[PDB]
DNA sequence: CATGTGGTCTAATTAGACCGCATG
DNA sequence: CATGTGGTCTAATTAGACCGCATG
């Protein structure tokens, strides 16, 4: 593993949510920082393979879909599919590796057969971080990712979405960020 | 020296991919097919006596398969343009509906394709209609990272086919020029006793309003002196299939004329097919 | 000192004698059909290449008409059976319905019979089933003034046909025989990947429950494990017609198994031509 | 025509019905000869040629579809279709010229289509001969022969076959006497 | 403005179930 | 007793009329 002094401030590219709030509060970025470690773009259909290899090297790429309701333009699927495109465009090299880490979070937009095909692209099962307060759930994310960082039933969930259509739960995967410590460089 | 070639095919319905490497002489070591009707499967299975090996649903396919029935030299592919193309208004696009299996294409693709250190050859297609709109090409053209080529089958046939390729093959942009045995006009693919009254003859889908041609809907064939319909084996002649070459299966003309209309133009596919004989082994 | 041979087919449907004829190798100066659907005449005119010429109804048919025609060296002929089987439970007899059609040909038999002074040689033949009531079958003697043959195709094909044939060729009653290309057995008839239940067939009729064998209906071809019917070009092979020689006028399967079920057995009636060889001119 | 002396008395072969007491009755046969020179088979199912031919030549052949009251075990096409069957087998030889005759008599039985089909096969049109009493048709029939022998609507006679569903010889025999020219009369 | 690897709806159209009994 | 160049009736099955608007 890396020590702590060689540890070097990650290079992250935010895709769709902007993690930087929330990241800056877990010591991988500086408050102040022009050279701007993470990249964030929203509309990446003009996106192309050289445009994020010219943004440059990037140790984390981070998607999500929009929260429950906040939709535009765009269905749960695109997100997806967009994600898994501009990962394949960012993950280096085989032949020089390096550590890397992506993750795709879902605030329950995504139905069973979109569940289906996520995880055949990611090629791995989701899991389900709840967020139980008086012994009742209040919102619920599933994360894909490949950082080797309570159980409720399906049923509950489906519920839950149906009622909450009428709100980021940035802080449950949060914790999901904390194993990238011992990899990368930690800001007081 | 040269090999024979190992085919992966997408979407393959009747086989087209197939019996052109086979027209060609491009000899085939494997031919890898994912189709669903059973018609198609059919039509393959018999006039190929059982050379393909199909595969099932594209969404069940996995990176194990591919690794393990590989290693492949080829990929063609064309997805349902159900969802994609104008002329259906309840049309849901490239992110819903059969748009979507066109991401199983890309998914595979990748997966079948060689690393940055293996410099085997490796090519692939896919095709879609022109009628879609932009947005749903521009996707298509960022995820394959490739600009399409638009080619008519009205150069080579005798009906329009405006057909978008995306792809790697040698000389995809190279000039088309018909060759002797194309049958230009539909005369030239009509039966005994019958006149065509048309010269060229519009695109035809899985659809009998596509069979009669302009904004009036006129009779493309006269017989005895009254108007008549395409029949099935003139469609096969316009597709550029063999004769009867969609005899199976006890099908009625709907079911015909439907897997023809999901299909390409054989000689399309021979003119974008062409290059691989100086790649691979020739029979 | 041969010469070519002049032939008049009434209820000719699918053309069999001239197809008979031609693949005996026997020049044919006119062969005269008389045919009302529409179907059976595209088949006639586009496999036979418009060599034929049809005259429409029977019953419009003149002794003037025979004259200007004629003089015919061969009269063929296999009236409907509809009213005549016994497989029909309203039929209405000889002299009722469909039954009616055959004294139309007795009538231009004896149109184009010659004169007596004539020793020109005059070949005759009528078809019929083997079920029909014994009545029928006396009357169709006594006006035809000759017993029939009675041959079945089993020995030939691969499905019964148990028909009568009134005549006067030569050698009517000797001993059928199977060439090399007759397919005996039904797995001979089957495409790639089918395979045969039964080795032979019950009789195959327009309606489809005859494809059903037994009294228990059970169906005679398996495929990847499931039973299916007989498809349109096995039925071709059955019958002895070449393969998709009913594919024309965008006909359905029904349709098919119609004109093949009131069709004759090929081989059966290569037996029969056979013999006329010897006097008309070879190609 | 020929000469009196030398007329002979005429063979004929009366088919379904009996032309007796109607002939013999204008003198074409006498009343004793139990042959009688007249042919008369009434079930021609099981008739050869060769029986038509055993039979003697035949100078008349005469058939009749039976009337309204008809045996009922035929269709009425059945008595067409064998008179043209057996007329067939008894005709001469092309060879052997000699005055030869037939008629066919239908009492309405037949329809407009087996009307057709008799016209056909008898290769003419046949004469429609009516009974008329008090200014009122009551009885009638339709005749096709070659023998060299009051105008009605097929409506009428419509009508008529209609209502007597509840045998006219007399209007037929005046057909046959243009063939005293031909053969004997007796006395 | 012509066009189009289509879906919906409904009227024809078709096909499977049912029936049928005279003869080797 | 099994079978058959079928006809009828009804339940599916199919096919033609209708509609549709974004791109050259
Ligand atoms: N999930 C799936 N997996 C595999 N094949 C599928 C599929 N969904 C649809 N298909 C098949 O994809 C085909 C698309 S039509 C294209 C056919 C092909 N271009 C040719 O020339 O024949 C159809 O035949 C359809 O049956
Ligand atoms: N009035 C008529 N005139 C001429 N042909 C007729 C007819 N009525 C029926 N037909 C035809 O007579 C045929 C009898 S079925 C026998 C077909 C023929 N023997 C063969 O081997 O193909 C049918 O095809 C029917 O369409």
């Amino acid at each position: 593993t890396v020590p702590v002094w060689r540890r070097q401030p990650v290079r992250v590219l935010s895709l769709f949510e902007d993690i930087k709030k929330e990241l800056t509060s877990l010591g991988f970025l500086e408050s102040g920082s022009d050279p701007g470690q993470l990249k964030h773009v929203v509309d990446v259909t003009d996106t192309v393979r050289k445009d994020v290899e010219e943004w440059g090297p990037f140790d984390l790429v981070y998607g999500a879909t929009p929260p429950l309701g906040h939709t535009c333009d765009r269905p749960p699927s695109w997100y997806l599919f967009q994600f898994h495109r501009l990962l394949q465009y960012a993950r280096p090299k085989p032949g020089s590796p390096r550590p890397f880490f992506w993750m795709f979070v879902d605030n329950l937009v995504l139905n069973k057969e979109d569940l289906d095909v996520a995880s055949r692209f990611l090629e791995m099962e989701p899991v389900t971080i709840p967020d139980v307060h008086g012994g009742s759930l209040q919102n619920a994310v599933r994360v894909w990712s490949n950082i080797p960082a309570a159980l409720v039933s399906e049923e509950e969930l489906s519920l839950l979405a149906q009622n909450k259509q009428s709100k980021w739960p940035t802080k449950l995967v949060k914790n999901c960020f904390l194993p990238l410590r011992e990899y990368f460089k930690y800001f007081s | 020296k040269r090999r024979p070639i190992r085919v992966l095919s997408l979407f393959d319905g009747i086989a087209t991919g197939y019996l052109v490497l086979k027209e060609l002489g491009i000899k085939v070591e494997k031919y890898i097919a994912s189709e669903v009707c059973a018609e198609s499967i059919a039509v393959g299975t018999v006039k190929h006596e059982g050379q393909i090996k199909y595969v099932d649903d594209i969404r069940n396919i996995t990176k194990e398969h591919i690794d393990e029935w590989g290693p492949f030299d080829l990929v063609i592919g064309g997805s349902p343009c159900n969802d994609l193309s104008c002329v259906n208004p309840v049309r849901k696009g490239l992110f819903e509906g059969t748009g979507r299996l066109f991401f199983e294409f890309y998914r595979l693709l990748n997966y079948s394709c060689p690393e940055e250190e293996d410099d085997r050859p490796f090519f692939w297609m896919f095709e879609n209609v022109v009628a879609m709109e932009v947005g749903d090409k521009r996707d298509i053209s960022r995820f394959l990272e490739c600009n399409p080529v638009m080619i008519d089958a009205i150069k080579v046939s005798a009906a329009h086919r405006a057909r978008y390729f995306w792809g790697n093959l040698p000389g995809m942009n190279r000039p088309v020029m018909a060759s002797k045995n194309d049958k230009l006009e539909l005369q030239d693919c009509l039966e005994f006793s019958r006149t065509a009254k048309l010269k060229k003859v519009q695109t035809i889908t899985t659809k009998s309003n596509s069979i009669r041609q302009g904004k009036n809907q006129l009779f493309p064939v006269v017989m005895n002196g009254k108007d008549d319909v395409l029949w099935c084996t003139e469609l096969e002649r316009i597709f550029g299939f063999p004769e009867h070459y969609t005899d199976v299966s006890n099908m009625g003309r709907g079911a015909r004329q439907k897997l023809l209309g999901r299909s390409w133009s054989v000689p399309v596919i021979r003119h974008l097919f062409a290059p691989l004989k100086d790649h691979f082994a020739c029979e």
